[PDB]
């Protein structure tokens, strides 16, 4: 076989000659160590290679062997509850094999365990004609998640032989009689990460995800198969928001991608998730989660690979008929990696140094997410919800990565430093943030709750918007110059922010809020407003109302800590509000 | 005839270099046969001696250099035009997307088209009633005009464009606009909005779609508009149809144009965009109007999202230098629940004068427009004064204009995305707003009109 | 086999070119022997074929291309480690500068170190009683945490640095911190201040110091943090010590990085700083933490001066994006004679969750942490408008907040540069620092600790 030879080493960019048979996007082993690299450019016999490992100590003369295949992932039983590299390498197995607490290089490791035995339960009869996407059986990878064995893309024929039993992911378990001849199947399939897995068609994401976060699910909701961006300054709460979503969302599987961030943050996830148990089912968080970690001091090029590895794995379970949520923290480091290779390739900027194709790369990523119809005769439904964090410099969201993201996504959670400085968490700016799903979510919520919830969200938002306008007047003239109605509006606005919007993620109860609890909580806050509005019209002053409602408003301020199994203690406030104010 | 070359020299991103060729012409369409049998097309960017530089629409991903050939078809990129295009949906390169039959083309037309002789041009005179007061009255659209919408990310430019194509009509006999839609790097949901709207109104049966989405190649976005405009001019000047062209997003077109110029390592202009950005967009937007002795027309309504909501950005700025006015949406009005959120102060129509007046619309059209505009500008200045300073600082005449601008936005501009106002209803509504102002301050309306109307 | 090439092809500014080489690797360390006996260190930036582009630390001034020798060492920039580094003072490249017995290093280690496997990492949760209540309560430090101090020129961050070094230690443990100090690109008199302080307190007898001066080569200023961290990870992960690393000034490090970047003709990013500033700084701050099954730890406290007191500047901004919190020093507080001038509002700690309630104080003062945050916020908003304008909105609900600030910055936050207080004392003073606010004002979940002490 043809063996190339390095002629140029410059950072993560390596060029090698004697590779005329090499192809674009193909993978190749670079140098003596055999580090992992991908060909991105090629001029005659010499190919430009993007290395996803450290290239220090490597020079010209060393061999380069092309694998003949693109950057791919191993998809099969044993992929869930695993923490992978940027290029899908088991960090736990890496620690065991290399016998080191540090990350070396040039060490090849399969993504899955090809020795472990799995029980394959056949669910299709012989003599049945199948194509791409069709289920031939499943594996109980976890007690909840069934790993459905699907026919790979490009396979088309009749099922000749199939039988249930204990196999590995290498052993043939099914025989397909095709036109080209006979093809035997396994429980594992490989797929290129830069190519999105085929679907029948895309669908409209109209079903709201229950994130458990009140500010999100109420005012700026994201749907199953939707995309949300979280731009903000450092320490605003970007990583915390994605953590809360990855642990509370009503989603089948969670793919968390640690892209160029802190190592302790991935350590915190892989340690606590196995300890967080779902009382209804009993499974831990880690049994529905796949981890991909490439920290900031890990190879920069592998930041890009960590993104494509994560989204492809998400697509794989999406095709099974599962709802999947993928977190990207942070996507700014991805763009930085593109900028790094851009300068190495002697390319042309670009905004702020980024490559000119940055917008295309981003747009192609989010378009791979969404609610779709997976391939197969049954036309099963799958979806990928993309939650991405963006890290602007100085919080300035007019930089390329944020702008190019906001043009393809419909949800925008803009974090604010002044809110974080007031310990107002989450730090979402209710004035500037938005969700273009709010209208469709509104009629969904009205339909499933059988309440005028959409009107409630609009009214609560109007008060917040009217607050800002009133806050302009209090800056020029004293607060004591306002009417009782405006003084009331400010107090209701205070209740919206402090009792509903403010939500500590480190509190046992306040960390999550069910849809039913969100309704009762918002209704109570809005009930006080309407009843106090009636009192003013019936002669009562503003001060007299406030002084005689200290106790009931105190129940309101603590209604966020009310246990989920006793939500009736929240709705009883509505009665107390009417009774106490009527006494005034 | 022509032959295929196995002399590919290098593959660098969207660019390919071929050596040892002959008879290769500038902007010639090529085909790339890969080793797996897959076919990709492209056009020549530069040719010299035995070499040729081409751009590849679908990209160069997965291409093996040694076992791939390149065909030179001996002609530029063309479109098979037919009247059977109507009711069909095509992709970015003009190929069927609706799983229908292959169109039997009447002819093949170079998608760059040709420039209309200024003498042969017929000046756009015919007032188009879009039903939107902020347009029909203040920024009047005329048949054959290029009137774009300047929007931003998150703003309802889709709803606005859909409303126009659904309500646009001349006051004469013809009530038939043929809609040529060109999707450029837009998302699936944005694409589905137009699809569902065209399907429910039945406009899908009399429209032509050229769809290039966000998952589609970016370089295809350069050919997509020319594909649509060639179809537009064909149905208009050879079939006599009144064509309405909707294009979005125009910003995505410039980004693709910037990718090629960056890959070719050209000398950038302002903010990295090519020096020929103005001229390149001009070859698109100038493709509109009427022709003497010919019925039918081409009316363009391009859509672009202003980066960082900045009008001074090269993409909206150079567009304004090309197009005949612009309809601008702002976030301040969208947050105020104004539908459509049109800010008329930076808005413009360069063909409104000779499209309105007596005989077309009504005699008071020009006067009411200038008076409403000036008063609105004065009121907005008064509201800003009420923001930085107190309400007490405002004079009695300041509060009146400030309240005028407030009701002007709430009742006049804000009409709804599904409400169709007639031109008479608009002009009558204009007088009811001017009634809020003192008669002495109406210094843009002569006594003749001032006595006749309220 | 010792390698040395005696023919230099090309010298363009600070860059060099050596031909006819083989076996030369990327980032390889080299030495150039001048004709006057001088030896200069260099670094291989890039290698093509039989050529190697290298950069010399001390510059290429006075270098001949025929009468010089370039020795390729066959290894990157290293550090000589040993048991006898404690009590010694080193260079920016690890060379002795205290004129004591030169040490024979056990081995040489790559100053780039290696990336800790995130699975092998041990999350920091052991509380460090720095003594400073502004830190200990509200922005709590933990062993293994990277917590920097953001200051400005003229502010006492050097006094705060020495203070923390003096009095910081772990509770209920015999563990004593081994301090690795790294001076980066500072003047002689600045460096002499630390040398003097470490000797008087006797801190030198338990420390390793890497002194890099301002007129030292820019590459050496860049190498200094990696030299110190390699020594830190050595003493921790091989000797089992709990190492406290202190670096200053990081602003100088960034400026040196910017100079080197321009010399290599790299296109500047935001505000003229390199595109890899985030990545580069991340290869330093991520070196902190703990490891499973290994005794010892690495704690970092970076120090930097914010240019023009601007926090949005690339240097403190990208630092804030990497590190686990930040300690802010403002002139407004320092003008009030406050030492340390710590502003708790822009300050933060990301690892204060497991540090609190475990080492201290079972929610005794872990709980009030979010109150003093939220109460001082309104206490500042009140004090802002009540000072410039008249009577506050309330003397019980709005001016009561003003009472809880002035003294709780002159006392609660004051402390002292050579003054040390225990955490118990801090939680003691803290309950007394609420002076004076009634039980109506403390809106916390508990009524228990409101009764135990005043
Ligand atoms: N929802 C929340 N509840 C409580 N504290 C929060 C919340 N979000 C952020 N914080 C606090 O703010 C800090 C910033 O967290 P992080 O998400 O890491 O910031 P970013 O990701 O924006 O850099 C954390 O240390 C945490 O203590
Ligand atoms: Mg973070």
């Amino acid at each position: 076989m043809q063996i190339g030879k390095i002629i140029k080493v410059s950072g993560p960019l390596v060029m090698a000659e004697n590779m005329s048979e090499a192809c674009i996007q193909d993978m190749c082993l670079v140098g003596d160590l055999g580090v992992i690299g991908e060909i991105i450019e090629m001029r005659q016999d010499v190919a430009s290679i993007q290395v996803y490992e450290e290239t220090s100590g490597i020079g010209p003369g060393e061999p380069v062997r092309s694998t003949g295949e693109a950057l791919s992932v191993e998809l099969g039983p044993g992929i869930i509850s695993q923490m992978f590299d940027g290029i899908q390498r088991p960090l736990d197995t890496f620690m065991e094999v290399t016998q080191s607490n540090f990350l070396g290089r040039g060490v090849q490791l399969p993504a899955l365990d090809h020795e472990k035995q799995w029980w394959f339960e056949a669910t299709i009869e012989e003599g049945t004609e199948v194509s791409a996407g069709d289920i031939i059986g499943y594996v109980d990878e976890t007690k909840i998640i069934q790993h459905k064995i699907m026919v790979p893309n490009g396979i088309k024929g009749t099922v000749q032989k199939i039988e249930s039993g204990s196999f590995t992911i290498d052993d043939p378990i099914c025989v397909i009689e095709t036109e080209q001849g006979l093809k035997e199947l396994t429980m594992m399939q490989k797929w290129p990460v830069r190519r999105g897995r085929p679907i029948k068609q895309k669908l409209n994401p109209d079903v709201p995800m229950i994130t458990g976060q009140r500010v999100i699910d109420t005012f700026f909701p994201v749907t199953k198969g939707g995309a949300a961006a979280v731009p903000g300054p450092f320490g605003a709460g970007k990583t915390v928001v994605q953590h809360q979503i990855a642990k509370w969302s009503d989603v089948d599987l969670v793919v968390y991608v640690g892209c160029g961030e802190r190592g302790n943050e991935m350590t915190d996830v892989v340690n606590e998730f196995p300890e967080l148990i779902d009382p209804n089912t009993g499974e831990s968080l880690m049994e529905r989660t796949v981890l991909i970690a490439n920290t900031s001091n890990m190879p920069v090029a592998a930041r890009e690979a960590s993104i494509y590895t994560g989204i492809t794995i998400a697509e794989y379970f999406r095709d099974m008929g599962y709802d999947v949520a993928i977190m990207a923290d942070s996507t700014s480091r991805w763009a930085e990696a593109l900028r790094e290779m851009s300068g190495r390739l002697e390319e042309m900027p670009g905004d702020e140094g980024y490559p000119a194709y940055l917008g295309s790369r981003l747009a192609e990523y989010y378009e791979r997410s969404g609610r779709v119809i997976a391939l197969g005769s049954d036309q099963r439904e799958g979806s990928i919800t993309a939650i991405s964090a963006v890290s602007p410099s100085g919080g300035d969201i007019s930089e390329p990565v944020t702008q190019n993201t906001l043009r393809v996504v419909k949800v925008f959670w803009g974090l604010d430093s002044s809110l974080a400085q007031k310990r107002h968490f989450p730090s979402i700016n209710w004035i500037q943030s938005y969700s273009l799903y709010s209208t469709e979510v509104g009629r969904y919520m009205d339909q499933i709750l059988q309440q005028d919830w959409s009107d409630m969200v609009t009214e609560g938002m109007r008060i917040l918007q009217e607050e800002e306008q009133l806050n302009e007047i209090v800056r020029l003239v004293g607060i004591d110059s306002l009417s009782d109605n405006d003084r009331l509006t400010l107090e209701v606005a205070k209740s919206i922010r402090e009792d509903y919007l403010q939500q500590n993620a480190f509190d046992d109860v306040d960390t999550f809020t069910s849809r039913e609890k969100q309704f009762n909580m918002l209704k109570v806050i809005l009930t006080f407003g309407k009843e106090a509005r009636k009192a003013l019209s019936l002669g009562a002053y503003f001060n007299e109302i406030m002084e005689g409602t200290v106790a009931v408003r105190e129940r309101i301020s603590r209604s966020k800590y009310i246990p989920e199994e006793e939500l009736a203690k929240i709705s009883s406030i509505n009665e107390e509000i009417k009774e106490t104010i009527q006494l005034i | 005839m022509i032959k295929e070359y196995r002399t590919i020299k290098e593959v660098v991103g969207p660019l390919m270099a071929v050596e040892k060729v002959s008879g290769v012409k500038y902007e010639e369409l090529i085909e790339v046969r890969m080793q797996n049998g897959e076919i990709r097309r492209g056009q020549v960017l530069e040719v010299q001696e035995d070499k040729a530089m081409v751009q590849i629409f679908e990209g160069t991903s997965g291409i093996c250099l040694k076992n791939s050939s390149v065909r030179f078809l001996g002609h530029p990129l063309q479109l098979g035009v037919s009247e059977d295009m109507i009711g069909r949906v095509f992709d970015g390169l003009g190929r069927p997307k609706d799983n229908g039959p292959e169109i039997l083309p009447e002819k093949y037309l170079d998608i760059n088209g040709e420039v209309i002789n200024p003498i042969a041009r017929d000046y756009p005179d015919e007032f188009i009633q879009t039903g939107i007061s902020a347009i029909d009255h203040l920024n009047t659209l005329v048949r054959g005009q290029k009137l774009p919408v300047f929007s931003g990310s998150g703003l309802p430019h889709k709803e606005l464009a859909a409303q126009i194509a659904r309500q646009a009509t001349v006051l004469d006999s013809s009530d038939d606009f043929a809609v040529v839609f060109a999707a450029i790097g837009i998302t699936f949901e944005e694409a589905e909005f137009f699809m569902e709207d065209f399907r429910q109104t039945g406009a899908i049966d009399r429209s032509v779609m050229f769809m290039n989405l966000a998952n589609d190649p970016a370089i295809e976005r350069i050919a997509t508009p020319r594909m649509a405009l060639t179809a537009a001019e064909y149905l208009a000047y050879e079939k006599g149809m009144h064509v309405l062209v909707i294009m979005t997003d125009m910003t995505n077109y410039a980004e693709a144009l910037r990718e090629i110029s960056a890959a070719r390592r050209e000398v950038p202009g302002r903010r990295g965009y090519p020096g020929y950005l103005y001229t390149n967009l001009a070859t698109l937007f100038e493709r509109a109007g009427r022709i003497r002795g010919l019925k039918g027309s081409v009316t363009q309504i391009p859509i672009l999202t202003m980066p960082e909501d900045d009008k001074t950005h090269p993409i909206p700025d150079l567009t304004g230098y090309i197009t005949e006015g612009q309809i601008i949406l702002t976030r301040e009005l969208y947050k105020s629940g104004i539908q459509p959120p049109i800010d008329v102060l930076p808005s413009l129509s360069r063909l409104k004068d000779k499209g309105t007046g007596a005989g077309k619309t009504r005699e008071d059209h020009a006067a009411t427009m200038n008076q409403l505009f000036a008063a609105y500008a004065q009121g907005k200045q008064a509201k800003e004064l009420a923001v930085v300073l107190g309400e007490s600082a405002l004079s009695d005449i300041d509060k009146i204009y400030a309240k005028f601008a407030e009701r002007f936005e709430n009742e006049y501009v804000n009409q709804g995305f599904y409400t169709n106002r007639t031109i008479t209803e608009t002009l009558d509504l204009g007088w009811e707003l001017l009634a809020m102002l003192p008669r002495t301050e109406l210094k843009r309306i002569k006594d003749d009109l001032l006595d006749k109307y309220l």
